[PDB]
């Protein structure tokens, strides 16, 4: 249920270094 | 190469 | 991963490795999809044509990991396994068809920043994800060349069109299998190698932010050859025996 949300990242609004390369692709 | 883990889990 | 980066510390909190006791050596990647499933490759469990038949007392599964060979003291947990659920056809016979196993563990690991639950896709995270041109992320410890990282790496690979895959080797592609990587042309190198086996291929949902795994690492020729391409069981397809088997054990 809070599958998939990076305690780390997602749950403190930072992103990692090159998860936009994904998102620029969709 | 490995460290080696505690034994603990090797059990 | 040939090709890679170095992860991020927390970057995949799902990533697991499965670790033989004696000799101690990493065996596989696989991942956390709840505090007491990990899902990985069968042929990292069962592979006749080697000789290569694990049982539970001959595993462990090590989450949190960011280091290969060290035991990191406060931040990993090493977990060991209570039962191995191995597809039930799973074809090591001839193409690796229905690569995948679960792993139930004997207590249930506590989450913290190191370790957390990847998402299993639902129908229509699939059908809108599982794309030709887009790109999802393949991380493990395995070889970096066809020459092993100190932390885990990180590649971000394009699906790669179905006849594309088929037309790249002789072995039989199924609807169980997708392939990713890039083209010899497109300029961009990076593949799973040895030792990356079992782990996951994830994405990222622009709906929800959340990040799904779509693939298991299963088989290559070479790695990062060019013209070849990494393949990797389509975990929705068979999501089906997954939610079987984990509401029946
Ligand atoms: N080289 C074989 C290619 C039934 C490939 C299906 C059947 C026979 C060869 C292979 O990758 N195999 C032989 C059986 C196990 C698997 C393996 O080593 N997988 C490791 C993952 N290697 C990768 C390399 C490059 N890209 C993705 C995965």
């Amino acid at each position: 249920a809070d599958c998939g949300l990076r305690p780390l990242f997602e749950k403190k609004s930072l992103e990692d270094k090159t998860e936009r390369e994904l998102l620029e692709s969709y | 190469d490995f460290e080696e883990i505690p034994e603990e889990y090797l059990q | 991963i040939v090709e890679g980066s170095d992860a991020e510390i927390g970057m995949s909190p799902w990533q697991v490795m499965l670790f033989r006791k004696s000799p101690q050596e990493l065996l596989c990647g696989a991942s956390l999809i709840s505090d007491r499933w990990v899902l990985t490759a069968a042929h990292c469990l069962l592979y006749p044509p080697w000789d290569k038949n694990f049982t539970e007392n001959d595993l462990l599964v090590r989450i949190g990991k960011h280091s290969r060979t060290r035991y990191e003291r406060n931040i990993e947990k090493i977990s060991m396994l209570e039962k191995i659920y191995i597809h039930p056809r799973y074809n090591w016979r001839e193409n690796l068809d229905r690569d995948i196993a679960l792993m139930k563990l004997k207590k249930p690991v506590a989450f913290s920043d190191y370790i957390h639950p990847v998402c299993l896709p639902d129908r229509e995270t699939a059908a809108s994800l599982l794309q030709a041109g887009y790109k999802g992320r393949v991380t493990g410890w395995g070889n970096l060349k066809e020459g092993q990282p100190s932390v885990l790496q990180v590649v971000n690979l394009p699906i790669v069109e179905r006849p594309v895959c088929k037309d790249s080797t002789r072995i039989r592609i199924t609807d169980n299998m997708f392939c990713a990587g890039y083209k010899p042309d497109e300029g961009k190198r990076g593949d799973a190698c040895e030792g990356d086996s079992g782990g996951p291929f994830v994405m990222k949902s622009p709906f929800n932010n959340r990040w799904y795994q779509m693939g298991i690492v299963s088989w290559g020729e070479g790695c990062d050859r060019d013209g070849k391409y990494g393949f990797y069981t389509h975990v929705f397809r068979l999501k089906k025996w997954i939610q079987k088997v984990i509401d029946q054990f």
